[PDB]
């Protein structure tokens, strides 16, 4: 079945892509937000978190 | 009419500093740039010096060249001779819109000793006889020095017509190899009782004989 | 054109000739059979 | 980098027209403002300068070779060719296509030299004859056997024993000019006399220009 | 420029799948309208209708 | 040849703490056409072929634009020759796969690149032979031509049967 | 196309060239009777850098990176005793001397057979050495096999054993071999020796994306590539192992330019100077034109 499979596969791949989006830096120095808070002070890490 | 005069044979043991000359006849040697080329046997020539004093990137520093313009001679100084240096040396000129090269200088050095000249004789085959041809083949190998004189014999008379011989050539076991071929008619092969090839090598003579059987 | 900046235009799967061939087959079906060819075998 | 490769046939008949082309890869003919030159070297003799060309129509020729050299440059094919007229028996030389950085300077890059030979004959296949060993063919515990290659044109011919399985003791001999145009050589191998009647020895003579492959078996001589 | 695109490679993956999705959705549109019949009916040579 | 009057000139060079400007290091290179070559004609470092155009410019201009506002024509300063600019890299690549448990070999399709090897209307197709007969096609390619795996057996490309 | 080196005697094959250490190497050996011993690393091998020495002696594995005075061809010598019918190692010629170092590792003892034979191989050993940020990596797994040549197409992953935090340079590597001194050979390391039968393969690792196959147990089953075959590229772009019929876009074709020609001016407009060389008349040497 093709019409019943694409509506599930596309949603699954969209959720997977959202999960993958949190693994990117978007030009920052790290991916997870706790890491910059741990190594850098919040006054200086404001631009990276933004 | 400008030609470069170059020594034909220069030989020297490794480790000493040797000088190769290149003399111009009419034009002065400082008129135009002179290029020396070191060419391996069976290989393309390679430039080893340029501008009469400048070494190209890749050649050793020992390729030093000097210009003696008073004697109209170009000099190339080789110091610390090695095994790979055995190659032909040619000097270049330009004259006036006409590139003129040199005579040539092999860099000979200063090796297996006298060897026993094994000789083999082969009678003409029956297949060759059916083709109205005949050939006597003399084989010379495993010898030193490379100067062997061949002389075919028809029973007792020496044979010169149809005699073709080969210059000695280097073998894999450092020794030398050569041959002689005697073109003959089928009638002349059976006319004489026997044929023989005599190989003279350093005075000693090794002789084999063949007969029509 | 509009392709010099990597904005490539993908050609269609069906060209204008077979689209015209699709229409002409439909035109011949609707004048020689009516609606029988659209709901089964064509009847003259 | 950039390299020079020659082409064209390795043979030319006397009083004919020579056509050798030198091709260029990794560079451009008309770029850089450089020159092209043809230099020949006969075997055993020194290098001889033939002529030099520019990517325009400028040419300069050896006065000994004047009015016989014709060299042209085709930029579209990125190659240049030399044409020679009235070739004689003394024109046997290894032809080198060398790029010339400086007109009165040196040929920095030299192409591999193609062998050019001239002879007055027709291209004919070789005649392979067996060379039968016998009692007169042995000196001690070892004997000798071979094959004879006679009356062929041109060089080279390759002789292999047992399809290359036998290499030890195999002696391949340089050819010599016969009394009438053609060439002749032989390839022989030294073998112990014990395996004369028990082992089969076949020589494989190949002549690529005449497209002839001849396999000849070697057997001991039979008295008739 | 390409080194800094790896932080937004997921965005291009959505985009290329979207444009491929439109292109294949466009090819199927012509198949659902013109390809109603699977037999080409030839026009008869007689034009007397 | 040894006593005629020769004209001898000497061209010496000056080296001091002054700018070196009398020397020109820039060298006008060769003009190459119909090849993907990078050029810098006074306003841009563009890569593309330089074809022979058929439109002349007014004798005060140097560049040339189009409806899409892209520099696609530059006059050559060497000989006042008008040359066009066209990019070389067009489209991507596509691969034809017969499927799992059917075959192993694949065919590579180029989208908008001009060239066993068949020059189709939808680019370059390599790895699939062309046959003049027409069957019903399963793998669409574009421009009315499909590909399939038929009779050993290899990937073939043909015009689709309607 | 990966390199191959021989270690059999029947002749007298003994080649140990100094291969350069690229970014990661692959070392596979079809070892049967444990002829090979270990590896030596370094840059110049002249007691100037921190040079590795990973050797496997008969009692314990020895890992020590120092500045040993390496000779031209270090090797391990095995002598055959007359009264004892066992092969033992006596010639420990791996370096001349050493000066100073810090790291030394021993780990668990490893037992092997010192007796060399000429029969077919029974085991296959693969090793991978990697240096990233100076961190030294070991990956190995012993795999039994019954084969002499043309390694099978079966799959087997490599698990790490020890991870050494050294943090130094590396640019060249060299393996070590062991020869036997029986009663047949005179016992001198000039022309008479024996090395048994062994064969080791040396490969260079390259940076490529690999699509790995993890099963429900948690081990590697397949390593389909992306820059080898178009089919493998389609497999790894779709993140699947089964490919259906259709068109799949993998990458883009780029026509990189080969030449770069720039021409700002048309001529240098050289100031006329030929005049001085072509003047109606010239000047003398006592008063020359400047
Ligand atoms: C593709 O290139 C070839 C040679 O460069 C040319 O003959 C052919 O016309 C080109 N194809 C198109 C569609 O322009
Ligand atoms: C297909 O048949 C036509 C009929 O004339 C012919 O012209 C064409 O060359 C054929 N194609 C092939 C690939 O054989
Ligand atoms: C063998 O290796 C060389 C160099 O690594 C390579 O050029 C050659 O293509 C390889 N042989 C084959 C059959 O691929
Ligand atoms: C084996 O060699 C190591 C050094 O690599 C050494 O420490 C050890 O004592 C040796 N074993 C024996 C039994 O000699
Ligand atoms: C070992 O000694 C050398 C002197 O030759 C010195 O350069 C090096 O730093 C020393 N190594 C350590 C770890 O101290
Ligand atoms: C390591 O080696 C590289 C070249 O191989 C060199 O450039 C670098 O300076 C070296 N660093 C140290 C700490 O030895
Ligand atoms: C991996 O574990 C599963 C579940 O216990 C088991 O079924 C499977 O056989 C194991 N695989 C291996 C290779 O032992
Ligand atoms: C540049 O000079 C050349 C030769 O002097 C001439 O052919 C060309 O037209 C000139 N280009 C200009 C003036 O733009
Ligand atoms: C001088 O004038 C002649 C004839 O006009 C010309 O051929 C030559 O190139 C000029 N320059 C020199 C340096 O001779």
């Amino acid at each position: 079945l093709g019409k019943l499979q694409d509506v599930v596969n596309q949603n699954a791949q969209a959720l997977n892509t959202l999960v993958k989006q949190l693994s990117s830096n978007f030009g920052a120095i790290s991916s997870v937000l706790n890491d910059i808070l741990s190594r850098l002070d919040p006054p200086e890490a404001e631009v990276q978190i933004d | 009419n400008f030609m470069l005069t170059q020594p034909h044979s220069v030989s020297e043991s490794p480790g000493k500093t040797v000088t190769i000359s290149c003399t111009g006849s009419s034009g002065s040697i400082a008129s135009n740039y002179v290029q020396w080329y070191q060419q391996r046997p069976g290989s393309a020539p390679t430039t080893v010096i340029y501008e009469d004093n400048q070494r190209p990137s890749g050649v050793p520093d020992r390729f030093s060249g000097s210009i003696d313009s008073s004697s109209n001679s170009a000099s190339l100084t080789i110091s610390g001779l090695k095994t790979e240096d055995e190659a032909d040396y040619y000097c270049q000129s330009y004259d006036s819109s006409n590139v003129v090269f040199g005579g040539g200088t092999k860099l000979t050095v200063l090796g297996q000793p006298k060897a026993a000249p094994s000789v083999t004789l082969f009678p003409p085959s029956s297949e060759e006889l059916q083709a109205n041809k005949a050939t006597l083949v003399c084989l010379i190998s495993d010898f030193y020095p490379g100067a062997v004189t061949v002389a075919w014999k028809a029973d007792s008379s020496p044979v010169k017509a149809g005699v073709e011989t080969t210059t000695p050539s280097k073998q894999s076991n450092n020794k030398y190899a050569a041959s002689s071929y005697l073109s003959l008619t089928p009638e002349q092969w059976k006319s004489h009782r026997s044929y023989s090839c005599q190989v003279t090598h350093e005075g000693s003579t090794v002789e084999k004989t063949v007969a029509p059987t | 054109a509009q392709k010099f900046n990597g904005l490539t235009v993908l050609p269609p799967l069906l060209t204008d000739e077979m689209i015209a061939q699709y229409t002409s087959a439909l035109l011949a079906g609707t004048i020689t059979s009516g609606w029988t060819f659209g709901a089964g075998p064509a009847l003259q | 980098q950039v390299q020079l490769q020659e082409s064209g046939p390795g043979l030319v008949k006397p009083s004919e027209t020579l056509s050798l082309t030198c091709t260029v890869s990794g560079g451009s003919v008309s770029s850089g403002g450089y020159f092209w030159s043809w230099i020949r070297q006969p075997p055993g003799k020194g290098l001889e300068w033939i002529g030099c060309i520019y990517y325009s129509g400028s040419t300069n020729y050896n006065p000994s070779l004047k009015s016989r050299v014709t060299i042209s440059v085709d930029t579209s094919k990125d190659q240049f060719s030399l044409k020679l007229s009235s070739v004689t028996a003394a024109d046997t030389a290894v032809y080198y296509c060398a790029r010339q950085l400086w007109l009165r300077g040196r040929f920095d890059y030299w192409g591999q030299g193609t062998l050019v030979t001239v002879s007055s004959a027709s291209t004919k296949g070789p005649s392979v004859f067996p060379l039968a060993p016998s009692s007169k063919s042995t000196s001690g515990g070892t004997a000798a056997l071979g094959c004879l290659v006679k009356d062929y044109f041109p060089e080279p011919v390759t002789v292999s024993w047992n399809s290359g399985a036998l290499t030890s003791g195999v002696h391949t001999f340089p050819a010599v000019l016969q009394s009438s145009g053609l060439y002749s050589l032989s390839s022989v191998v030294t073998v112990p006399s014990s395996s004369l009647g028990t082992q089969t020895y076949i020589c494989n003579v190949n002549h690529k220009p005449s497209n002839t492959k001849v396999d000849k078996k070697v057997e001991p001589k039979s008295c008739d | 420029c390409s080194n800094l695109l790896l932080q937004y490679g997921s965005f291009c993956t959505q985009l290329n799948r979207a444009l491929t999705g439109i292109a294949v959705e466009q090819d199927k549109n012509t198949q659902e309208v013109f390809a109603q019949v699977k037999q080409i009916y030839k026009t008869p040579p007689i034009k007397d209708f | 040849v040894g006593y005629q009057p020769y004209r001898v000139v000497v061209l010496s060079f000056e080296l001091l703490h002054a700018p070196a400007t009398v020397c020109g290091p820039k060298k006008s290179t060769n003009l190459v056409k119909n090849k993907c070559v990078n050029f810098n004609f006074n306003g841009l470092t563009g890569t593309g072929v330089l074809t022979e155009s058929n439109k002349k410019f007014l004798p005060f201009q140097q560049f040339g634009r189009d409806i899409a506002d892209t520099t696609d024509a530059v006059r050559d300063p060497q000989t006042l020759e008008i040359l066009d600019i066209t990019p070389c890299s067009f489209g991507g690549v596509s691969v034809i796969t017969p499927g799992t448990n059917t075959s192993n070999q694949v065919a590579v399709l180029y989208q908008d690149v001009n060239c066993n090897v068949f020059q189709t209307r939808a680019g370059c197709l390599i790895g699939a032979e062309h046959v003049n007969n027409s069957y019903e096609c399963d793998i669409p390619i574009g421009a009315g031509i499909c590909a399939s795996y038929q009779t050993s057996q290899s990937i073939i490309a043909y015009t689709m049967s309607l | 196309n990966v390199t191959w080196f021989h270690a059999i005697h029947v002749t007298k094959r003994f080649d140990n060239p100094v291969l350069p250490f690229n970014d990661g190497v692959y070392f596979a050996s079809t070892e049967k009777s444990n002829i090979i011993r270990g590896w030596i690393f370094g840059t110049t091998l002249d007691s100037k850098t921190q040079s590795l020495l990973i050797v496997n002696n008969a009692t314990n594995v020895v890992i020590k990176v120092c500045e040993f005075q390496f000779c031209n061809d270090p090797f391990l010598g095995v002598y055959y005793h007359k009264n004892n019918k066992s092969w033992m190692e006596s010639e420990f010629r791996v370096y001349s001397s050493a000066n100073n170092c810090t790291f030394e590792y021993v780990s668990q003892p490893f037992l092997m057979d010192l007796e060399g034979k000429q029969g077919n191989f029974k085991n296959l050993r693969e090793f991978v050495f990697k240096n990233i940020d100076g961190y030294f990596k070991i990956y190995s797994k012993h795999t039994p096999i019954n084969l002499v040549r043309d390694l099978p197409q079966g799959f087997s992953a490599l698990e790490p054993l020890v991870d050494l935090p050294i943090g130094i340079n590396i640019t060249r590597f060299q393996t070590l071999l062991a020869l036997h001194r029986s009663y047949l050979t005179p016992g001198d390391s000039s022309s008479g020796w024996t090395a048994g039968a062994a064969a080791y393969y040396v490969g260079y690792l390259q940076p490529r994306t690999f699509l790995l196959k993890y099963n429900e147990n948690g081990t590697i089953t397949d390593a389909v590539d992306c820059a080898l075959d178009p089919l493998s590229e389609t497999k790894c772009t779709l993140k699947s192992f089964t490919v259906e019929k259709g068109i799949y876009q993998t990458s883009n074709f780029r026509v990189q330019p080969t030449e770069s020609i720039v021409r700002f001016p048309n001529i240098t407009n050289l100031c006329p100077f030929g005049e001085v060389f072509n003047a109606t008349r010239f000047a003398s040497v006592y008063a020359w034109n400047r």
